[PDB]
């Protein structure tokens, strides 16, 4: 049932231009956000927001503007991987390969090794997305702050040496460099 | 309202 195509950080007009050049090309519907059907997912300015996080997760082509321009001049949907934001987002290009090497539906792997995270409802982005950015990348995570050995986000209970206290920054950096970071940097107070 | 950069 058709894919969808997302625009993130996109000026109004190059807005209506995107709608225009996929009204013409047609093979695409435009969705507001992210989701399952999603495939493309067009930037105005490479800016890390939501949608381009979860791009990333789900192994979407991450693209600039320009890639619609040059498809509307040659009549079709043209190579995407030129206009592929690799620079800003070195995981674009890698989960992209992988979803489209993968044999059957893809999920990402990158919390595999990770243990339990609980995220705080209090968190930014909202725990929701951000719960849903941990189990598209393999994560695990639990309502219960005691099965947890990863606290991701504003916490205020008592805290456990065997925890780690950590801010949204490590998910959000570990997906954007689709390499687990370090957490000696994101340690909350 | 812009979407917001995280």
């Amino acid at each position: 049932p058709t894919r969808t195509l997302v625009m993130t950080s996109m000026p109004s007009e190059k807005q209506n231009v995107v709608i225009q050049v996929v009204d013409k090309l047609k093979g695409f519907s435009i969705a507001p956000d992210v989701c399952e059907t999603t495939t493309h997912v067009l930037s105005g300015k490479p800016l890390r927001t939501l949608n381009v996080l979860l791009g990333i997760a789900r192994g979407c082509w991450v693209l600039s503007y320009d890639w619609v321009l040059w498809s509307l001049e040659l009549g079709h949907w043209i190579s995407e991987e030129p206009f592929e934001l690799s620079h800003h987002f070195p995981a674009a290009p890698l989960c992209r390969s992988e979803c489209h090497l993968s044999a059957g539906p893809y999920r990402g792997t990158l919390f595999a090794d990770q243990p339990v995270m609980f995220v705080s409802p209090a968190s930014s982005p909202p725990v929701a997305k951000l719960c849903e950015l941990v189990h598209l990348c393999g994560g695990r995570v639990s309502q219960v702050p005691r099965q947890a050995s990863i606290v991701i986000g504003p916490y205020s209970g008592k805290k456990k040496a065997t925890v780690k206290y950590l801010s949204e920054k490590w998910v959000l950096d570990s997906i954007t460099q689709h390499k687990v970071c370090a957490p000696e940097n994101y340690l909350l107070s | 309202q812009a979407s917001q950069e995280y």
